[PDB]
RNA sequence: GCCGC
DNA sequence: TGTGCAACAGCATGATCGCGGCAAGCTGATCGTGCAAAAGTCGTGCCAGC
């Protein structure tokens, strides 16, 4: 290694029976919740104020209606009336815009708490946020006409609508795991590109396991000999490890030699690989293969970090035997991407060109694979 | 009794879970072993691992050696976790970690009356945050708690007015470490200064058995009527002058 | 020559008194010794990894015909130094490559071959490497490793004190220790009866053992006792005669000799008698046949007539059985001496114990006891036997092991067997019986004598030698399934054990830890450091008041002032400043011989043992110009004890006082005036010590400075130094004297200064140069000072001027009153430098990457950052500013409508990427000062990396080009003079390039010889450089090989000024310590009559109770010492003519009692007095060694030469009111420190934060936000007062009362004061805990 | 490992 | 006068060995299986909006 990370700031409980115990986290609810009780709130009010923050997304948006909250309560005297004042306090919270009802809710309620002098707040208070929020959305060149401004000040109102918090509620969120990947299974370009398995640890399982249950036994303190009480678990243990990492180094050496095309010269040459032509090649079942390559991750130069993405089958049935539908999104995003500033990429347009290349691919078929990450760029 | 979490995603069992895990995969083997009639050897045999696999759950150590995890120390059973100095009755009750807690060194203020002590201003207004979060909304400086806590981590001169007045009347604790008799915590006025260290009357300084090269005490906030009451009728500097022995 | 460069600018006053036969050592060779010894290579297996390697190889598989031959290894070249492996974060360690052969033997043709593969080399490991100073940079550390002192391997007895039974019974016991192996035990119940205890197993009788090595009881009885001849023939029954054995006894009978009487029966025994029995020769004699009755028969007479015999040994004999003999033939019988005057029953009795009489049973029998489990087949206790000891294995006894057992056994051999034999345990068993019966006596374990020193270069063998052992039973197995085709690397060649042992030894070890790098000093004491705990040592409870203590033969070997206090005092030592380790391991002291009256200069390294023998005199004993001492009588050490003896009597001399003092101690002026333990306190506070902003050398000193400033390698010292060239502020160039050169190439000297860096400890490190321009340097000299240095000299602290008096109670106890001056003239000032670091790895959702632009951040934020999103270089940085800008993706493929809207209006993340940033922690306070971006190879390089390539690529063609510029002018001046030779055009050939085309051809020899051969030069020097400096580019610039997850390592490095304030913590070097109380304005501190205010007041009451009279000493004699330098800076203000300056800078070198140091101005040139004089111009630096040192009348007589009261005392005047103190008040400088402990490392307060998940309790300490522990005697002192609210509300909530605490919350925020306590959850936890045993608790209503 | 006892 | 009973010494085992604070320092998971049963998904064709 040239160049090696500083080692992650960990810790463990010290002069604890219970060692490591743990450690309390604040949430947004947990955040929201405090404050709810540090507000002057009546019984019911304290009632209404805990259902509708249980409800509270990470974003702080409120995934459940009113209506259903209403319906939750049960109660006499609770209806959406008081409901909706116990919401807008709860709204004017710290995250101020949390627990909003939609996208307007949060733009409304965030310009509510402003200087009211600021230069165009009137002017995007309600008659860009409140109404015509599609056309803000949009080019917004017919708006001008509908609010009866010029296209300069509108240039500034949609700066300030843009000033405003998008999704308020996450920035309170903290995010400290970062659920990064050890990579079980590092593989390297070679002349014919060997793969490898890190991280088995068998040895090291198999020196412990040794000097702790081995050298109990060896240990002649005891009378007798404890040749099967713990002797006979470490063999086991040993070998149930061994043949975990022999069958997950196969399985990955099949996808490999088979998907050896993917990593040399371009990224998108991905065969559909079902989970029987490994299946045949390890003369094994495919289901436990299946559940071998659910969550294990390769280390690649180039390629992607994820043994189930080899599968796609896809035949599509494509013109020359078969393809893959990964690859076939990999085209129609570079295709897509690289266009004129129009940028027709009509369905049918996108699939007669496939077809000229030589994918006999349906219209739709293009239309899902667009809209999976995508939007049509005014295909419409 | 949570599993520790590893790098990435990965989890490790702590040694009360692998006791667990031992005895119920030694109690299936032997209630699996014992459908298929078995030779008696065998079934002996798997009876006798249960019945140690138990016994190392429950006091591990006893009755034979002490089972190890994957370093070479033994792994803490039941009753490792009941007993000792590291126990619950001698570590979680009978002592415990507080909050509107402090520390840091002391120096000797020879200014200072009987009563009093010196307490830097940056310690308060952490441990009487509460009561400035109240005196800013009673005042009307602050509508919500969230522009009182605002404020505050703001630290604006108002609010360094409303702290000296929370700090008015309400007396404090300071604690010497090794607290060999009652002496080792007295009670006392503060009066806010500037600095990091807490100034300490000299002639309580027999009492605490302290000295100024290096000791520090930890400073306790009564919040509560009767306990501030009970600091000041019983644990004040000037209520016990005779030595109690 | 009398004095160097670097000491000729500012020379110390010695108080000497006494010459040194030799100079003091490095100090940090042990290590280097050590390693050296490891690392390298030699022609025998005496040391390096050949050892191990011979030791291991050759190994060959069972009945495989194949071997594995071993020929040679080499070290390879480290692809880093120390610098960038402690930049970067890696090992500094060098690839190990071995040579081997396989060769496969003939299997029809015994003992013959047919195949020898001998391919190159194999790799196997990473070695580390230790640097010049005697650290590992791992994962780029320090790491020093420290020495250990354990017991020898050998043979020991003890006795146990004689306190076991409580019945007065002393019991005697052997011990043998190996190397590596089972140990062996022999030991004496009160039944005085021989038994064994193998491996601390269970007691076993020693005849077992005995017979295991084929001993008959038989031949053990004769072995075991001395026979005596009983010979009965014609009923006369005679005895023979041994008068030396027989000295007490009672004659039962009347005894004749010859038929005439020699003693009477009941005679009284006496020398006397003895001897006249001895003097007349007399035959055998006659005996009462029942004296007989009492004896035991030794051998097992046959009977002739019949195969009955009695054969019953260690039995007695009958009246009856005398018939049977009788009857039988038997005419003499041989019985053992059966007498207890000084020998005893032993063995016998012990045979009577167990009746185990065959090999077979007794090695069952052990086999057995040792091993409970199967019972053998007569095969497995014969492996075992041979397992346990004698086994080339498995055991083995040292080098050192075998001489300490044929020491204690008094063999005249040195030399032998690894292996213990037959004859060992034999000689161990007597030596054991004998020391119970008188002869002999029991030996001490905490003799000097008896422990031994590892270092690291041991430790290091041993753990290679593990993972060999290790490597080569894997290499085993593959051999026998091996095919010829199957090479040495195809061998199982298995460098993944070799590399885990190492790697585990040097990095996670208990003698491997950071070193201190506070100080110079410190880093030195933490290298020659000695620790009894560690894998073969003893634990700290298992240790006791004995082995803590001071023994004599601590002499010259470890000071007894360094040691630690709490709970490692004794058990961590130093070595003395001229101590040494033998080749066995034992510490050695040098003594200068003695022959005759006169002492030689010829100096003897002895070992305790050596030392002991010897009458060593000491050290300030005086002596005459000839070498014969003053006085006839003497003092000296004999045995552990000191008294007065003749000159002639002593056969060694102390070489110096110092000898028993550590290099940290020597440290300490006037140390001899200060308590023993007090001064443990004032060296340990030395190590803790920070640098400040300016070094400040000692006013008082102990000549020491020097020798730790330069041999612990901060300083830069010239290799082999010339003339100064190039000087800077972070190079040094110097030109080497011609006087000595490598020849071709020429040369010259770069020394790149360190700057500021942080150090193990946060603090800053930095060097300045020394030198100036063009200053002649000679080999040696200091260059530029690093950290705590003055001119080379070491420099920790400052000088202040200090008054003893006691001032309105702001130094009361041991607070310490400091002025403003000390704060405004920024001394005790340090730089503090952290380190941040952030990491950017692949993820499920996506890469993670590092941008400028951040979501949901207002631009205030980002003000700092670079386009990449980096703060810039300078910036100053408070709170939570962003330092380096990262976002991680978050997972999302359900596009709802109202994301595609805020999809819409707001970018196209929409701010879905999540913010995971480097925010500077709250507390922390740092402005920009290095960024050290890491880039993966085959990713995109950083914007801002290439700025730092480009530095590091401009630095490094800047100092080569040197080097290259220098070769090409003297090509050109060579070239210049062949031209001159023939052909000179003068000033015209010098204009035109190319030394104007060559010159032509001109003479034919100059043209085919001189132009081309100067031609193929030039080009062959500008190929090389082309290609060194195209090589050190490739290096630069290369894809950093990171770890599979990690993408970019971006790093930051903070630094901070640390302003002196009342709270911090402050010492002199005597174990005065105090912390300071006020800073107090310049016109209220004690003024004396010309105006001039003290620095420092401390309290006259911490010295006479503490007995630390050298703070006196010393503020005396720096009082002396700086009144000498205002004198020559009054001098030098008025502009005097330098004969008379140079008149008085004489008069004070020259000035004591018959002091060693002599300087003479007249041999100094007229500028460097000049030079000597500005740089003594604050102070003269007077230096006091450590037991002889200035006395109160030189000081007396100093101070006069300074124009200064005699007694030390001045008129003190106070600043507010102007009045006169009625006493006179000691005024002086003294040296002061300030100690690595703070106020804003150590100020806390908690509200509220995070409890743990088990019993919901806040957590413990700072930077975590933890909260005071409430103790177990804290709660009895609440009990005590009787405050049961303040405890209830301490116990319950505001701790583990989770409602408890919302409510309490909630209540003070509206005014309320009302506790409302509930049930804590521990107790919870508690019942939960005990109801999961067998055991069912409840709470009844 | 260190600090205050 | 030989015999049975109660008191005692020697040995093995268990339990305990001060209180606060700051650093630096770090553990993994296994079957497997084939098999149908179930759920789930992909390529393809629908009708409604522009
Ligand atoms: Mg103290």
């Amino acid at each position: 290694t040239a160049g090696t990370p500083s080692g992650n700031g960990v810790d463990y409980q010290d002069d604890e029976l219970p060692v490591y115990q743990g450690e309390t986290t604040q949430s947004l609810q947990d955040y929201l919740m405090w404050q709810v009780e540090l507000t002057p709130f009546t019984d019911t009010d304290r009632a209404i104020a805990t259902s509708i923050v249980d409800a509270v997304d990470d974003t702080g948006y409120l995934t459940i209606q009113i209506e259903d909250i209403v319906d939750s309560i049960g109660d006499d005297e609770i209806g959406l009336e008081e409901v909706e004042a116990v919401l807008k306090r709860i709204q004017r919270f710290d995250p101020v815009g949390v627990a909003a009802k939609d996208l307007r809710d949060c733009l409304l309620i965030q310009l509510s708490q402003f200087a009211k002098e600021t230069p165009w707040l009137e002017e995007a208070r309600l008659i860009i946020s409140d109404h015509l929020d599609l056309l803000a959305n949009h080019d917004f060149r017919t708006l001008m006409r509908v609010t009866r401004l010029k296209e300069e000040v509108l240039k500034e109102a949609v700066n300030l609508i843009q000033s405003l918090d998008p999704r308020p509620g996450q920035s309170i969120q903290t995010g400290e795991p970062e659920y990064v990947i050890p990579d079980v299974l590092v593989r390297k370009v070679n002349d014919r590109w060997v793969v490898e398995l890190n991280s088995d640890s068998l040895p090291r399982l198999k020196i412990n396991q040794q000097y702790a249950a081995m050298g109990n036994s060896a240990r002649n303190d005891a009378d007798g000999q404890f040749i099967r009480s713990n002797l006979q678990e470490a063999r086991w243990l040993i070998k149930s490890l061994e043949s975990a990492n022999d069958t997950l180094l196969r399985v990955s050496r099949c996808i490999v030699e088979q998907q050896q095309a993917f990593f040399e010269q371009g990224e998108e040459y991905m065969k559909p690989m079902v989970l029987a032509d490994i299946a045949q090649a390890v003369e094994m079942h495919e289901s436990t293969i299946s559940r071998v390559t659910t969550q294990k991750y390769l280390h690649s130069p180039r390629g992607i970090f994820e043994l189930k993405y080899f599968f796609s089958s896809h035949v599509n049935t494509e013109g020359g035997g078969e393809a893959s539908s990964t690859a076939i999104r990999a085209l129609v995003k570079k295709l897509i991407a690289a266009e004129n500033p129009a940028k027709p990429l009509s369905d049918s347009k996108l699939t007669s060109m496939l077809s000229e290349q030589g994918i006999m691919v349906a219209r739709r078929t293009v239309a899902k694979y667009r809209e999976s990450l995508s939007i049509p760029p005014s295909n419409q | 009794r949570p599993l520790v979490p590893l790098d990435g995603g990965r989890f490790a069992t702590s040694d009360l879970n692998d006791l667990y895990r031992r005895v119920i995969n030694r109690n299936n083997r032997l209630k699996r072993l014992l459908d298929l009639a078995a030779p008696d050897i065998i079934v002996r045999n798997e009876k006798r691992m249960l019945q140690e696999a138990v016994d190392a759950l429950l006091d591990n150590g006893r009755r034979g050696r002490a089972i190890t995890g994957s370093n070479k120390r033994p792994l803490k059973s039941l009753a490792d976790m009941i007993k000792g100095k590291q126990g619950r009755f001698r570590q979680n009750l009978l002592g415990k970690r507080v909050d509107y807690s402090g520390r840091s060194v002391i120096t000797v203020g020879p200014y200072l009356r009987l009563h009093q002590c010196g307490l830097p201003k940056k310690m308060a207004l952490e441990l009487f945050k509460p009561f400035i979060y109240g005196k800013l909304e009673l005042r009307g400086l602050a509508t919500t708690i969230k522009a009182a806590k605002k404020m505050v981590e703001r630290e604006e001169a108002v609010v360094w007015d409303i702290l000296d007045e929370v700090i008015r009347e309400h007396p404090v604790l300071l604690n010497r470490a090794p607290t060999l008799h009652r002496l080792g915590i007295q009670a006392f006025e503060p009066v806010l200064i500037e600095g990091k260290a807490i100034q300490l009357h000299p002639l309580v300084c027999a009492a605490y058995n302290a000295d100024f090269d290096g000791d520090q005490m930890a400073v306790h906030v009564p919040l509560t009527l009767e306990a501030q009451l009970e600091a000041r009728a019983l644990m004040m500097s000037t209520n016990n002058i005779l030595s109690p022995a | 020559m009398v004095y160097s460069y670097t000491e000729k600018k500012r020379i110390r006053k010695d108080f000497g008194k006494r010459p040194q036969v030799l100079d003091v050592p490095y100090l940090l060779s042990i290590q280097l010794d050590s390693f050296q010894k490891f690392i390298e290579q030699d022609p025998e297996g005496q040391y390096g990894l050949e050892a191990a390697f011979r030791s291991v190889f050759p190994i060959q598989s069972y009945s495989g015909n194949s071997e594995l031959q071993y020929v040679s290894y080499r070290l390879g070249e480290p692809v880093f130094d120390v610098q960038e492996c402690q930049i970067r974060g890696v090992t500094y360690s060098a690839p190990l490559r071995v040579k081997l052969r396989l060769v496969i033997y003939e299997r029809e043709a015994p003992e013959g071959t047919v195949k020898d593969i001998k391919e190159q080399e194999v790799y196997m490991g990473e070695i580390p490497l230790m640097t010049d100073n005697g650290t590992f940079v791992i994962n780029g550390t320090e790491r020093v490793i420290v020495s250990q002192l354990h017991r020898s391997p050998g043979v020991f007895f003890d006795s146990d004190k004689g306190k076991t039974h409580s019945s007065g019974k002393v019991l005697y016991n052997a011990r043998i220790i190996p190397y590596r192996g089972s140990w062996l035990d022999f030991e004496f119940d009160p039944k005085d009866n021989l038994f064994v205890r193998i491996d601390r197993r269970r007691k076993l009788p020693a005849t077992i053992i005995l017979r295991a090595l084929n001993y008959t009881t038989e031949q053990i009885l004769d072995l075991f006792f001395e026979k005596v001849i009983f010979e009965i023939r014609d009923n006369k029954l005679q005895m023979e005669l041994v008068p030396e054995r027989l000295r007490g006894e009672t004659a039962s009978f009347d005894i004749e000799a010859n038929g005439k009487v020699y003693v009477e029966k009941g005679r009284r025994i006496t020398a006397r008698h003895i001897r006249q029995l001895e003097k007349d020769d007399v035959k055998l004699i006659e005996v009462p046949v029942e004296y007989i009755a009492g004896k035991v028969v030794a051998k097992d007479y046959i009977d002739e007539s019949t195969g009955e015999l009695i054969c019953a040994a260690n039995m007695e004999l009958s009246l009856d059985l005398l018939a049977k003999l009788s009857q039988s033939g038997h005419k003499r019988i041989e019985t053992l001496f059966t007498n207890d005057l000084d020998h005893g029953p032993y063995i016998s009795e012990t045979l009577r114990v167990d009746p185990t009489n065959d090999r077979l049973s007794a090695l069952v029998e052990i086999y057995r006891m040792m091993r409970p489990g199967e019972p053998p087949t007569r095969e497995a206790a014969e492996s075992l036997f041979e397992n346990l000891f004698f086994s080339e294995d498995r055991y083995d006894l040292s080098a050192v092991g075998r001489m300490k057992f044929n020491r204690s056994l008094l063999r005249e051999e040195i030399e032998g067997s690894g292996i213990l034999s037959k004859d060992d345990i034999i000689d161990v068993m007597k030596k054991l019986i004998d020391i119970r019966n008188g002869k002999g006596e029991v030996d001490d374990i905490d003799h000097l004598g008896n422990r031994r020193i590892r270092s690291v270069g041991e430790m290091a063998e041993n753990q290679f030698r593990v993972g060999l052992v290790r490597v080569e039973r894997a290499v085993k197995e593959r051999l026998s399934l091996g095919d010829l085709d199957t090479l040495m690397p195809q061998d199982m060649i298995n460098a993944k054990p070799i590399s885990a042992a190492v790697k585990e030894f040097f990095g996670s070890s208990q003698l491997s830890q950071f070193m201190d790098q506070n100080n110079p000093l410190s880093e030195i004491t933490h290298k020659r450091r000695i620790s009894a705990l560690g894998p073969g040592g003893l634990t700290r409870e298992r240790a006791g008041f004995e082995v803590r203590d001071v023994h004599p033969t601590h002499y010259g070997r470890v000071c007894p002032i360094e040691t630690p206090e709490g709970p490692n005092i004794g058990l961590i030592n130093s070595l003395s400043v001229y101590a040494q380790t033998n080749e066995y391991g034992f510490l050695e002291t040098p003594y200068r011989k003695v022959t005759d009256g006169v002492v030689t200069d010829e100096i003897h390294y002895l070992s305790a043992i050596e030392e002991g023998n010897y009458v060593i005199a000491q050290a300030n004993s005086n002596l005459d110009e000839e070498g014969h001492f003053v006085e006839d009588l003497v003092t000296c050490r004999s045995k552990g004890e000191s008294s007065l003896f003749s000159r002639d009597q002593v056969d060694y001399m102390d070489v110096s006082t110092q000898q028993v003092v550590s290099v940290g101690a020597s440290l300490i002026p006037f140390l001899e005036h200060d308590d023993a333990n007090r001064a443990l306190m004032g060296a340990n506070m030395q190590r803790q010590a920070v640098p400040t902003l300016r070094a400040d050398k000692p006013l008082v000193g102990t000549g020491m400075e020097r020798a730790v400033a330069v041999d612990s390698g901060v300083t830069a010292v010239a290799k082999r130094g010339g003339v100064v060239q190039y000087v800077d502020a972070s190079r040094i160039v110097i030109k080497v004297n011609e006087d000595e050169m490598y020849p071709g190439e020429a040369g010259i000297d770069i020394y790149n200064l360190t700057k500021y860096t942080r150090s193990n400890q946060n603090t800053c490190i930095n060097q300045m140069p020394c030198v100036s321009l063009g200053e002649p340097v000679e080999r040696g000299d200091v260059l530029a000072d690093g950290p705590s240095t003055d001119l080379g000299e070491l420099a920790l602290g400052q000088n202040m001027r200090v008054a003893f008096m006691p001032w309105n109670g702001y130094n009361f106890e041991d607070s310490i009153l400091v002025s403003e001056r000390v704060v405004q003239e920024d001394r005790f000032t340090t730089i503090h430098i952290q380190e941040l670091a952030c990491v950017s790895r692949d993820t499920k959702l996506g890469p993670e990457e590092i941008t400028a632009d951040i979501p949901n951040v207002g631009e205030a934020a980002l003000s700092k950052l670079d386009e990449s999103g980096i703060v810039y270089i300078g910036a100053e940085v408070t709170g939570g500013d962003i330092l380096v800008g990262k976002v991680t993706p978050k997972g999302e493929t359900q596009l709802t409508p109202e994301e595609k809207l805020l999809r819409a209006i707001f970018g196209e993340k929409a701010s879905d990427v999540k913010d995971s940033s480097l925010r500077v922690p709250n507390g922390v306070s740092g402005t920009v000062i290095d960024v050290q971006v890491f880039t993966r190879d085959g990713v995109e390089k950083d914007k801002r990396a290439l700025e730092i390539e480009e530095m590091q690529l401009k630095q490094a063609k800047k100092d080569l080009s040197e080097e290259l510029q220098i070769l090409e002018a003297g090509l050109f001046s060579r070239i210049r003079a062949v031209l001159v030779a023939g052909g000179v055009e003068a000033e015209k050939l010098d204009k035109l390039p190319r030394d104007r085309w060559l010159e032509l051809g001109l003479t034919d020899e100059e043209k085919q010889n001189q132009l081309e051969q100067l031609a193929e030069q030039y080009d062959e020097l500008k190929h090389e450089f082309e290609k060194k400096l195209e090589a050190k580019r490739r290096k630069i610039t290369q894809g950093d090989d990171l770890a599979p997850g990690v993408l970019k390592i971006v790093k930051v490095y903070l630094a901070v000024k640390r302003r002196i304030q009342p709270g911090d913590k402050m010492a002199g070097r005597h174990g005065n310590k105090g912390v300071i109380s006020k800073i107090n304005p310049i016109e209220d501190m004690p003024y004396d009559e010309n105006g001039t205010p003290v620095d420092i007041v401390l309290n006259p009451l911490g010295v006479p109770s503490r007995m630390n009279i050298g703070q006196i000493l010393e503020t005396h004699l720096g009082m002396a010492a700086k009144g000498i330098g205002d004198k020559i800076n009054a001098m030098l203000k008025q502009q005097q003519e330098v004969a008379k300056l140079r008149e008085f800078i004489q008069r004070a070198y020259d000035l004591g009692a018959d002091v060693r140091q002599k300087v003479d101005l007249s041999t100094f040139s007229d500028e460097e007095v000049m030079r000597l004089a500005e740089n003594l111009r604050k102070g003269m630096p007077i230096a006091t060694p450590v037991f002889d040192g200035a006395k109160e009348a030189e000081i007396k007589e100093l101070l006069k030469l300074g124009d200064l009261p005699t007694s030390g005392q001045i008129r003190l005047y106070d600043g507010r009111t102007g009045e006169q103190f009625e006493r006179p008040v000691t005024v002086g400088y003294m040296y002061m420190l300030k100690l690595n402990h703070l106020v804003d490392d150590k100020m806390h307060a908690r509200s509220t934060g995070s409890y743990s998940l088990v019993t919901q309790q806040p957590l413990g300490g700072k930077a975590q936000f933890g909260g005071q522990r409430f103790g177990e005697m804290e709660v009895w002192a609440l009990e005590a007062y009787g405050a049961a609210y303040t405890l209830q509300e301490m116990l319950t909530v505001k701790s583990d009362d989770v409602n408890g605490r919302t409510k309490m919350y909630k209540n003070i925020v509206d005014g309320n004061h009302q506790m409302e306590p509930g049930m804590p959850e521990s107790f919870n936890v508690l019942l939960k805990e005990i109801r999961s045993l067998g055991i069912n608790i409840e709470l009844e209503d």
